[PDB]
């Protein structure tokens, strides 16, 4: 009934202080992505709005960069950053697709 | 912070055509602008999101544009309903930042006012004050100018006005002078008039009473 | 269909607390981010705070940061703001919104709650006609209140189009007043009735005046 797949750029450990690129694709389907958001459990990061672009939401100016692609760069990397990541694509007509990525910002 | 402004503060611009506001930014904020309509004792409805996009349920002829520092509004075919003040905000950064508004009048055909003198209600009189009033009703331009005389004695620093904002359908202004007096003074004279002039009036209109008759 | 309520305004002193709340209605609440905007009497649009999905995180601006406090129940579908320390410069129509769903910005508001922040007490208003001596006029005079706001209807809202309610006026005496006024054909003087329906809510004060030619 809804056939696509997310994969992802794997879960990542990445030392304080680096950028780092997460990216998601969805595969194995034809539905229309209207909307992909990236979020944090409680937080959203950024919206890459289907015939709009991306913006990137105010509380994460300066910390996240739109792209490559449907993917994100994280600036400079603290140890509040670890946590779990989540692309959500919005399509039309199969629904939502979600991957997920956890990072770990350790300090060696 | 970043500053958002929206310079005219004022538009005047006749029913059926093109308005243009404009909001610049003290630094830039992409395209994470947006613009709200406010309409008299109303919410602020969101108008265009993302610069240049359109809130459904909001008319085509509603329409954003710009990046970086500069945007803009236009509204095409103005009509006497989009009578409101129009905001936009910068949600690029923190702290999220109104402008300052530009109020968009309608700038119609000239309307005369329609003068009314009201004196007070005995039920008042029963407390020492007394309050004369003086209505002007649908006019246009908003530039009018009332005055009082007693006795035919010009009244001064006694009296307080307060215009309507422009109407949503037919954009006039209406007006009330209250002319507030102690019982004593009210009843030490005996004829009060108000006397108005207006952009739509020919000559000045003067209305009438006289205390205790009818 | 989407709904923002909002309650708990009202005047209250210098220093002192107040907690309003916004009940949302037709939308997944706990799936929103929500907001409070305030806007002085006669002023522009003021942002005040900022509340996540869940509720943790919050962000404020300075002018109010320390003082005022968003917080929300999901369970309840409401969301709350706590100001304590209230000033002056506080007083303000405070709105609640929701954030889009599709960008980060302010999609549905409420109707606003007056906030107002005064040593001053609340004062009932005195409510006297406004007699009719073509097209004729009449109305009612709202002297003496506060705080903000009164409504006026007349004929408990039946009669609404050619009605004009002014502004309301901040007297010497640091008290309001205002007047409404409805136009009517001459003809329906003599027959129907004009009743006007003043409300200020702030001194339970509801009372409805008669006006009609005056007694000579």
């Amino acid at each position: 009934m809804m056939t696509g797949t997310i994969e992802t750029t794997g879960n990542i450990s990445a030392e304080k202080g680096g950028s780092i690129i997460l990216q998601c694709h969805l595969s194995s389907t034809t539905a229309q992505v209207t909307q992909v958001n990236w979020e944090q459990q409680d937080q959203l990061l950024a919206i890459c709005n289907a015939d709009l672009g991306w913006h990137i939401s105010p509380s994460f100016k300066d910390r996240v960069a739109p792209g490559p692609g449907l993917g994100l760069t994280l600036q400079s990397l603290t140890v509040n950053d670890t946590g779990e990541y989540f692309c959500i694509y919005h399509t039309y007509p199969d629904g939502t697709y979600t991957g997920r990525i956890f990072l770990e910002v350790l300090e060696l | 912070e970043i500053v958002m402004t929206q310079s005219p503060a004022t538009l005047s611009v006749s029913p059926g055509e093109r308005a243009t506001l404009s909001c610049k930014a003290s630094q830039d904020v992409g395209t994470s602008v947006a613009w709200y309509q406010q309409k008299p004792g109303q919410a602020p409805r969101l108008l265009i999101y993302w610069a240049s996009a359109r809130h459904t349920g909001i008319p085509a002829r509603f329409s954003g544009s710009g990046s970086g520092t500069e945007f803009t509004l236009t509204i095409s075919s103005l009509q006497s309903e989009d009578f409101a003040v129009y905001y936009c905000q910068q949600y690029s950064s923190y702290p999220l930042t109104f402008g300052g508004g530009t109020k968009v009048e309608i700038k119609r055909t000239v309307a005369a006012p329609s003068v009314f003198i009201f004196p007070p209600s005995d039920e008042q009189l029963k407390s020492g004050t007394a309050s004369v009033v003086c209505l002007l009703n649908n006019f246009y331009p908003r530039e009018a100018k009332v005055q009082w005389k007693v006795d035919n004695a010009l009244q001064s620093g006694n009296s307080q006005e307060s215009v309507t904002e422009q109407d949503s359908k037919d954009s006039t202004y209406s007006l009330s002078s209250t002319l507030t007096l102690s019982k004593a003074d009210y009843e030490k004279h005996k004829v009060y008039a108000c006397e108005v002039t207006h952009q739509g009036l020919s000559s000045p209109v003067t209305k009438s009473f006289n205390r205790g008759e009818c | 269909e989407v709904q923002l309520v909002e309650s708990g305004g009202g005047l209250v002193q210098p220093g002192g607390s107040l907690r309003l709340s916004c009940a949302a209605s037709g939308f997944t609440f706990s799936d929103y981010y929500m907001y409070w905007v305030r806007q002085a009497p006669g002023k522009g649009l003021e942002w005040v705070a900022y509340i996540t999905k869940g509720g943790g995180s919050t962000y404020y601006p300075d002018s109010v940061k320390g003082r005022f406090t968003i917080s929300r129940d999901n369970a309840k579908n409401t969301l709350y703001l706590q100001m304590n320390s209230l000033r002056a410069e506080d007083t303000a129509v405070y709105y609640c919104a929701r954030q889009t769903n599709y960008d980060f910005t302010m999609d549905y508001w409420g109707q606003g709650t007056l906030v107002t922040v005064s040593s001053a007490s609340t004062k009932g208003p005195s409510v006297f006609p406004l007699a009719p001596s073509g097209t004729a006029a009449l109305g009612c005079l709202v002297k003496d209140y506060f705080p903000e706001p009164v409504t006026v209807s007349w004929n408990s809202g039946a009669l609404t189009s050619g009605v004009h309610t002014f502004p309301a006026v901040l007297q010497s005496s640091g008290l309001y007043s205002l007047s409404s006024v409805v136009t009517v054909p001459s003809s329906s003087l003599g027959t129907q009735t004009y009743i006007c329906n003043v409300n200020h809510k702030p001194s339970n004060t509801k009372v409805d005046k008669k006006v009609e030619p005056k007694s000579c």
